[PDB]
């Protein structure tokens, strides 16, 4: 029963092993969980719309809230979870969602009311609402407006612009903030201590620095570093270099070579060095980000050069965000910034 | 009980006297109903202006407490096709009331999602059965309605809620709830609403939940800004000043510390800087052209993701290069 | 309240072809046809609210007299008008025996003919061809292109045009005289301006203004009715300086609750139908209005996108 | 609480067959003198109203009325387990989230039990029945079904006209017209086949054939059908049960 | 041949020793293993390394696999036919074998399938539509104790950020020319080839750009022309499409007109009709146009800018020739 | 060669009705002691296995086993000519490209003969039946069909739970939950209605309702159905024939496995 769950969690990757089960495990998204804890004692949970960067804990927060609300018994009877792996057209929204909303709430047991608040409403959550078409979204308007007495709607998305304006107005907007080093160092250190991850001083803070506001990627990188340090068995501590090696970060010397080729060099030398660099597998997004950090941070370039480098890096990132060829985009970016 | 509904649903107007903001249309509709000549209505307006509440209170005032039986209310949640029209709407219009004597009311809420064939079939239902029933079409976009259907109804445009009416509703809510609100906090709340009562009610409930107290204290600007995650005018103007005057590295550091100290979003800062720079009396419009174009491009790129630092540096560089033409 | 009164569009709906203030040529044509008889198959096309359905109704009534009930078959878009209906009911009505005067014929009125399916329209050809001596067909549509060419080849084509200022003014004056309403010249001018050749919309706005304020004045008409959405958009696009267009977009459109989709779409229409500027600059403005659109439809619809669209249009106009 | 045991699950199954298709939501209410149920279609032209007295049950206990709403489709889906001869017991607490249907065979053997989820419906039972109707008539329900099934083919509207000693059903559409004329008569060879008619005023009403077709289903509950017509209200078609009745109120056309 | 000499375990790998050690570290504890995404240049050997890692997570029976068929029904009666590579320890799906129906196959098959878990290898994850990736986003997290994904791709550019975060990222850098030469040496000593001078092998690497799959295939193709005896000046065997692209660039730099644009469109049509992707065509065309010594830096910069623009266009469009002809016309206008 | 004559074409038609729908390809093999046939569905959760001994036929001759595969749909398409009372003879040479079905009426009168094209299927008969199952039970097949038809409406999964003297079928889904509880009992008034149960170990398995629905078809071949369950293998549902049996082996759902 519970022991099987404990063992399955212990044999699970750290992303799912340390998933927040209660509203207190949320480390940084405090403004939303404060309201969620206050409404736990009341019974006026409004329709909610979670939006923010990926890996901020929206799904974990709503799961912990539904748990703390309904208990592990009513967790499976008063919840309608619809993900992006299911059909969510107009037909589905009109039939299934509306039939579940029109239905009455299931009767709680005697053990439920003694430990959990058991609100008189159920919860219908729609994860990854970006893939929902606007007509199927507008179909949900009156469905969530008239049956609010018996069901509550929780939308979850990454881009709040993909959801129509009426739905965004009907739901309370909860913006999840990026999890940088400051507001996630406590959670990362807790995960490291619970797994006996022996690292150096500036490793964890560096990991989140590579994560760029993503605790899931940081936990995955920490798990990979711990596995790589346990395989060696040397008993030493994990270093920031070993972490940034497996995180896809280009070494500093290779980036300085690119800066030298951009500063001094013609089209042919730059093209040859780019062709050689693309042989070693590096993500073009990470290279663009590192070049942006170097160029904007270095206090040795003119402001007129800085405006142009910022606009060129922005254009290159916008083009790379569409599935383009990394080699062509990187070569074009380096050539355009070399003419400056 | 009504104490379980959210504040958006709990405070839904039940009478025409509780619908604030709309005065020129509310008085005209009241006169239409009192004098008897109620034509086919077309309530066009943005979300959260009070069109559904207005028509519900109107049907309540017309038919009484039995509104839910003497009125045919169809919406996008219900299947609205051409056959649905042909059967249901025509059978409702051709027949009479089962509870009393009088004209009928068909409320086609959110009728901007109806098929073109459905509207083509309904435009002759509205013109044929016009002595025993009426039609009310609610819309947010007037381009999704055919011109033939658009010409058969009297159009009423629901303007966004002004300051006086939204403050009156806020005072009504603060009377109904054991809650106090600061004047500057109220002004900041009205600023982040754009005439949307739903947003105001939602964030008011959320900041009441944020209070953490038995509500013996007041709600200040800090509570509102920390609960809605919206940037403050102080940090907004500080970032704008550091971008316009200070150095590139210093501007980058200022933007980073501002967006990381309160967890602010880059899109909110972009919109705030756009709103602030709209009052700037500037030179030759080339700077404004470049600024608007680059800011809209960066906003459209943010709407799809990417590197937040790269986009922030892009915003800084765009504003700087746009203002470099003003010299 | 217990009951309502009939609207002025339905109450004062013309019942004789002389009361129609539409296109004089086609009106006198239909009047002479009803006087002499031998009504041929016809297709009346035009724009909504100019007197197309009323015209054919008056023609059928005057041509059939008391036999209108059993000699006229009305089929609107609200009724099923598929292949099965054309096969069974229309054919049974055309084959039906009926003793009529030696100058009249059975009339099949088909309202909204542009919505009939291709199969029904194809089946109607021989249906109207084999019984063209005892059954006549009158189609009323808004787009004559939606009706197949074989059907148009067997009938006359009557294209109704917009109603000039004089005709709508005369009809409104007749209605005011028949209703004893207090009015003024500027109020009627504003009504006709907001009507845009739409007689039905004009009468509806007049009745609404009367029942809402009593006096038909330009102030009342403007406070109850909206200045033609397209005209403010045209004045915004035709602005010479960027700040003027921005202030117009802010105050007239954005501060009054007009959605961004309506603004951009109305904007596209205004441009397409523009004639002040050249073709190439119009195409560039349409391109900018449309690239923006592509962003408006993706959910990025805000004021900044419309401001950037206006800035790009001005940059194109900036030589 | 709700505790109603039907001798034969078949009776309840036929009753629900009557609400079937023509309505989606049904509001039941059990009380000291029995069970009632009402359902109105979306267009609000048809009301289905049921009444089952205490005596129609093999066992009925009620010390506290319970009102419960449910989806008709869900109910019928479950209503084919009665074996017809099975015993059926409807069970629910005073504040139910579900309704329990318990089918059992005589012997302890097989017990099929269902727990149907309920819907919340604003309690608002209508009381539209009239004191006097313009005309009243009863005739075998199988005959009424045939009359409806005949005419239905011709039109979407079937007119019922009543004059002294004459009842006439008429349909007229595309392919032509049809009519069925019946006359009152007492058959002593078996009065369940008689056709009675009491006319206080001639009536002439038109009904949508699609609805009359829904109504004829009641034949399975009673040998005769009573039809009450008025120019002032919805028509009443009634099928009597042993201690009870199933009623269909249908609003005439224009 | 490429297939006759291929490593089957982690100890049989012969390049990227750090990557082999990282894979051994990741396979030391196989049950607490997150999802993996192998990214890098095409032809590096990531598909062999994933199977070698599976050979460490499970028994040697992972290579004994079978091909089955599964049918799917879309919203209409069009039947989607998809073949599946299955093994008693893992299964492989390639959603790049159909059109916009990747989401249906992904969701249904993965839900049906969902040591103790069964591995899933998604081949060519770049062809996965955004809707299929969104559908897989929550399937990756809901079933993490029964299904582990090993997605093989050549560039994480079209992969969405949620999927990137939901799995570990493993880069596979192309092997150095020296390692390629050492591998070709063992191959030619095992296949009994005659080399007059060893340096030719190096040149093979210099003609493959890190690609081992292309290197071995070209070595074997030129070994059949030299009759199993490679000389000091054996010609380099280039694929036909590369020669067509080179002739196209020669035509471009020689003549810039609409009459030549017609035959350029004809060549593009003939290339696209023979199962050649348009992105690779554009990449090779641009890279070989930059190699033209007749042009200057001003021409090459405009060429690379137009190629990036039209690559974005092609990634946002479906009619590939509509973008290829536009890029060719823009290059003609530039020169 | 294959030479098997059924007294009544009806028996063969009902047998094939059992493979019908749930499987597409069937592999038959006739031999000295009778005919066997196996068919596995695409997802491999259901195996349909038939055995007809020599005595079930009116005439059977086999001096050389023949294995033949065919499309089930093609076979049933042809399997409605038996008049049920017609005589049916299955015929095939030692290396067949077809299978001949010959229906004849008593008198020489009418002779319907078919020549069905065969499919080549790699011969690989499975032998997954267990020595002992955790629990064994038999009950009237019409009763089992009703039990399955009841619960099916509620869910895509029907759980079978066995404890001492108790058999319980359960379904739980969207509209609610249902259960059918039966108890062992000997009816002497006619033992074909009894419900037997031998439990060596309590069992609790879940099956996909769509599959149980395919299986209930066997009611038409036998009055009773035997159900054998184990936590170690596919469940066995068996319908006895006079000299023979039709068996359905169904893999329990793992959590999601039909
Ligand atoms: N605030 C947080 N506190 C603790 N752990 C967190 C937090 N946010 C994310 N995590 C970890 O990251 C895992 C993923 O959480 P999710 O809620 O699925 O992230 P996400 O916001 O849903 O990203 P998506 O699904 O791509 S939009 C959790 O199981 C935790 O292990
Ligand atoms: N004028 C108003 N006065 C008071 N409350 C209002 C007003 N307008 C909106 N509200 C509040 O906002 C809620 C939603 O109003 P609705 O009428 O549903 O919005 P809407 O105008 O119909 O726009 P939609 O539904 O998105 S198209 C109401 O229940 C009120 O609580
Ligand atoms: N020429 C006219 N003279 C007088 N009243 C008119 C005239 N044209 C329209 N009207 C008024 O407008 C009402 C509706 O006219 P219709 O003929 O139905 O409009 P329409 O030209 O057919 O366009 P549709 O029906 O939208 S395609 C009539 O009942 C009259 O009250
Ligand atoms: N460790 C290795 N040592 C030697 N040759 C290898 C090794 N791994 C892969 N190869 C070979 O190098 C080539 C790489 O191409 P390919 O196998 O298509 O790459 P991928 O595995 O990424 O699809 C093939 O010929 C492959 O067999
Ligand atoms: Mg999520
Ligand atoms: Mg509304
Ligand atoms: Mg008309």
């Amino acid at each position: 029963s519970k022991l099987a769950a404990e063992q399955s969690l212990a044999q699970q990757p750290w992303v799912e092993k340390y998933r927040p089960k209660n509203l207190d495990e949320v480390t940084a998204q405090d403004h939303a969980v404060t309201v969620l804890k206050k409404t736990l004692k009341s019974a006026n949970l409004p329709h909610m719309l979670f939006y923010g960067p990926p890996g901020t804990g929206k799904t974990s927060t709503i799961l912990a809230l539904t748990k703390e609300l309904y208990g592990p018994d009513l967790m499976k009877s008063r919840i309608l979870e619809l993900n992006a792996s299911d059909e969510r057209g107009i037909s589905i929204v009109r039939e299934k969602v509306k039939n579940f909303a029109r239905l009455t709430v299931s009767k709680p047991s005697k053990h439920d009311l003694e430990n959990y608040p058991c609100p008189p409403y159920k919860i219908i959550i729609l994860d990854e609402a970006d893939s929902m078409t606007a007509d199927a979204q507008s179909a949900l308007r009156r469905t969530m407006e008239t049956y609010s007495g018996v069901t509550r709607f929780c939308l979850i998305c990454n881009y709040v612009t993909r959801i129509i304006d009426p739905l965004a107005s009907r739901c309370s907007k909860f913006r999840f903030k990026a999890l940088d080093a400051s507001n996630a160092i406590d959670r990362l250190r807790f995960i490291s201590e619970q797994e006996n991850v022996k690292c150096d001083d500036g490793v964890l803070e560096r990991i989140l620095d590579i994560s760029a506001g993503d605790l899931r990627r940081g936990i995955t990188l920490l798990q990979s570093a711990s596995k790589g340090a346990q395989y060696l068995g040397d008993g030493k501590n994990i270093t920031s270099t070993q972490v940034e090696e497996l995180a896809g970060v280009v070494p500093h010397d290779i980036l300085i070579e690119i800066v030298e080729k951009v500063k001094s060099g013609d089209f042919d030398e730059i093209k040859k060095y780019v062709n050689t660099f693309m042989k070693s597998g590096w993500s073009a997004a990470s290279v663009v980000n590192q070049l942006h950090e170097y160029y904007i941070t270095n206090d040795n370039f003119d402001t007129n050069f800085k405006n142009q480098i910022s606009w060129l890096l922005f254009t290159t990132d916008s083009r790379l965000n569409n599935g383009t060829n990394e080699h062509i985009q990187l070569l074009n970016l380096l050539v355009k910034i070399s003419q400056l | 009980s009504k104490e379980n509904l959210p504040w958006v649903e709990k405070y839904r107007p039940e009478t025409l006297d509780e619908v604030y903001g709309q005065n020129e249309v509310i008085t005209t509709v009241r006169k239409f109903v009192d004098e008897g000549k109620l034509p086919h209505l077309l309530f066009y307006g943005p979300p959260g202006t009070g069109k559904t509440s207005t028509i519900v209170a109107l049907a309540r005032e017309i038919y009484g407490k039995n509104y839910s039986n003497m009125v045919l209310e169809l919406n996008a949640s219900d299947d609205r096709g051409i056959d649905v029209v042909r059967n249901q709407i025509k059978d409702f219009a051709s027949t009479r009331q089962i509870f009393s004597k009088g004209f009928k009311l068909i409320i086609l809420d959110e009728a901007d999602a109806m098929t073109n064939a459905a509207q083509n079939a309904l435009r002759r239902v509205i013109e044929r059965y016009t002595k025993n029933t009426r039609f009310c079409v609610l819309a947010n976009y007037a381009h999704k309605l055919t011109p033939a259907l658009l010409s058969r109804c009297t159009r009423f445009r629901f303007q966004p809620l002004p300051q006086e009416a939204i403050e009156r509703r806020i005072a009504n809510v603060l009377v109904h709830e054991k809650l106090k609100l600061s004047p500057n906090a109220e002004k900041a709340l009205i600023e982040l609403s754009n005439g949307d009562m739903r947003r105001v009610l939602n964030v008011l409930q959320s900041c009441k939940a944020t209070l953490d107290n038995p509500d013996e204290d007041e709600i200040s600007d800090d509570v509102i800004y920390e609960c809605c995650g919206a940037p403050r005018p102080s940090d907004l103007k500080a970032v704008l000043k550091s971008i316009l005057e200070d150095d590139w590295g210093t501007a980058h550091y200022t933007l980073n510390k501002v967006r990381s100290a309160k967890g602010l979003a880059l899109i909110d800062l972009i919109e705030g800087i756009v709103k602030i720079l709209e009052d700037y009396e500037l030179q030759n419009e080339e700077t404004r052209v470049h600024l608007l174009t680059k800011l809209a491009d960066i906003e459209y790129s943010i709407s799809k993701g990417g590197n937040d630092q790269i986009q922030g540096s892009a915003v800084i560089g765009a504003i700087k290069a746009s203002f470099e033409n003003e010299t | 309240t217990l009951s309502l009164q009939l609207p002025w569009v339905e109450k004062y709906r013309p019942q004789v072809l002389s009361d129609i203030v539409g296109n004089k040529e086609t009106i006198d044509r239909l009047q002479q046809i009803a006087k002499d008889g031998n009504m041929p198959h016809m297709i009346i096309s035009g724009m909504p609210g100019i007197g197309k359905t009323t015209s054919v109704h008056c023609l059928a009534h005057e041509l059939l007299g008391r036999s209108y009930a059993d000699g006229v078959l009305e089929l609107n878009a609200s009724d099923d008008r598929g292949i099965d209906v054309v096969r069974n009911q229309i054919k049974h009505f055309a084959q039906k025996k009926l003793h009529l005067p030696p100058g009249k014929h059975k009339i099949v009125i088909l309202d909204e003919a542009d919505s009939m399916t291709a199969g029904a329209q194809q089946a109607l050809r021989r249906t109207m061809e084999l019984y063209s001596n005892s059954t006549r067909f009158a189609f009323a549509c808004n787009q004559s292109n939606k009706i197949i060419e074989p059907l148009q080849s067997r009938c006359a084509i009557l294209r109704y045009s917009k109603l000039s200022d004089e005709d709508v003014l005369k009809r409104l004056l007749q209605i005011i005289k028949l209703e004893d309403v207090k009015y003024t010249n500027d109020g009627l001018e504003a009504i006709i301006f907001t009507a845009e050749g739409d007689m039905r919309q004009a009468i509806n706005n007049l009745q609404s203004t009367v029942a809402g304020h009593g006096l038909v004045n330009a102030d009342n008409v403007f406070k109850i009715v909206d200045s033609p959405h397209p005209l403010i958009v045209k004045k915004m696009l035709l602005a010479s300086n960027l700040e003027d267009s921005i202030q117009i977009l802010r105050t007239d459109l954005w501060k009054k609750g007009y959605s961004s989709i309506d603004i951009v779409t109305t904007s596209f229409r205004v441009t397409k139908n523009l004639a002040q500027v050249k073709e190439s600059v119009r195409l560039e403005m349409i391109k900018e209005i449309g690239l923006t659109h592509m962003r408006i439809l993706e959910g990025v619809g805000t004021y900044l996108q419309l401001a950037s669209m206006l800035a790009k249009i001005h940059k194109l106009n900036n030589k | 609480m709700l505790e109603a045991k039907f001798e034969e699950a078949s009776l309840f199954k036929r009753i629900i067959d009557g609400f079937k298709d023509c309505v989606q939501l049904v509001n039941f209410q059990c009380k000291e003198d029995g069970i009632i149920a009402q359902a109105v279609d979306d267009s609000r032209v048809l009301l289905v109203s049921l009444e089952i007295g205490v005596e129609a049950f093999q066992e009925y206990r009620c010390d506290h009325p319970v009102t419960l709403g449910m989806d008709l489709t869900s109910l019928s889906k479950i209503l084919r387990c009665g074996n017809n001869t099975d015993t059926l017991t409807l069970i629910a607490d005073n504040t139910p989230d579900s309704i329990i249907l318990l089918f059992e065979d005589t012997k302890k053997d097989r017990i099929a039990e269902y727990s149907l989820k309920l819907m919340d419906i604003d309690a608002d039972f209508l009381k539209i029945e009239e004191l006097q109707y313009d005309s009243t008539l009863s005739l075998p329900s199988s005959e009424f079904s045939k009359i409806v099934r005949d005419l239905s083919q011709l039109s979407d509207s079937i007119n019922i006209m009543i004059t002294k000693e004459t009842i006439k059903f008429v349909a007229d559409g595309d392919i032509g017209s049809g009519s069925v004329i019946i006359k009152p008569f007492v058959d002593m060879e078996h009065p369940e086949t008689s056709i009675k008619l009491e006319m206080d005023q001639p009536v002439d009403l038109t009904f949508g054939a699609k609805y009359l077709l829904d109504i004829i289903k009641g034949s399975s509950l009673s040998d005769r059908v009573g039809i009450r017509l008025s120019s002032e209200a919805p028509a009443l078609f009634q099928f009597d049960l042993k201690s009870g009745f199933l009623q269909f109120f249908l609003a005439p056309k224009f | 041949w490429v297939d006759k000499y291929r490593p089957k375990s982690l100890n049989a790998l012969s390049h990227n020793e750090e990557l082999t050690n990282f894979l051994k570290s990741l396979s030391d504890q196989p049950r607490d293993l997150p999802h993996l995404l192998l990214y890098g240049p095409n032809g590096t050997g990531k598909k062999t390394r994933c199977m070698a890692l599976l050979e460490s997570i499970f028994g040697p029976g992972v290579y004994r696999l079978k091909i089955d068929v599964r049918q799917f029904v879309t919203a209409s009666n069009r039947k989607l036919e998809l073949n599946v590579v299955s093994s008693p320890y893992h299964l492989e799906i390639t959603p790049s074998d159909m059109g916009n129906n990747d989401r249906i196959v992904i969701q249904e098959l993965l839900k049906e399938v969902a040591h103790r878990y069964k591995c899933v290898i998604i081949n060519e994850a770049n062809s996965l539509t955004k809707d299929a990736q969104a559908a897989l986003r929550r399937t990756m997290e809901k079933y993490s104790k029964n299904i582990r994904l090993i997605m093989v791709c050549d560039s994480m550019s079209p992969i969405i950020a949620p999927i990137k975060s939901r799995c570990l990222l493993i880069r596979c850098p192309a092997p150095s020319d020296s390692e390629i030469s050492t591998i070709l040496s063992d191959v030619v000593t095992n296949e009994r080839i005659q080399l007059e001078t060893k340096d030719i092998l190096k040149r093979i690497a210099q003609a493959s750009n890190g690609n081992l799959r292309v290197s071995l295939l070209m070595l074997e193709s030129m070994a059949l022309n030299n009759e199993l005896a490679l000389k000091s000046s054996s010609p380099i065997i280039k694929p036909d499409w590369i020669i067509v692209i080179h002739k196209l660039t020669r035509k471009i730099v020689k003549e810039r007109s609409v009459n030549s644009l017609i035959e350029c469109r004809a060549v593009l049509y003939d290339l696209l009709a023979h199962c050649i992707p348009a992105n690779i065509i554009l990449k090779e065309l641009t890279f070989s146009l930059l190699d033209v010594e007749t042009l200057n830096t001003t021409n090459k910069s405009s060429i690379i800018e137009y190629s990036s623009v039209f690559d974005e266009r092609l990634s946002l469009g479906n009619k590939a020739i509509f973008h290829l002809e536009g890029f060719i016309a823009k290059v003609m206008c530039c020169l």
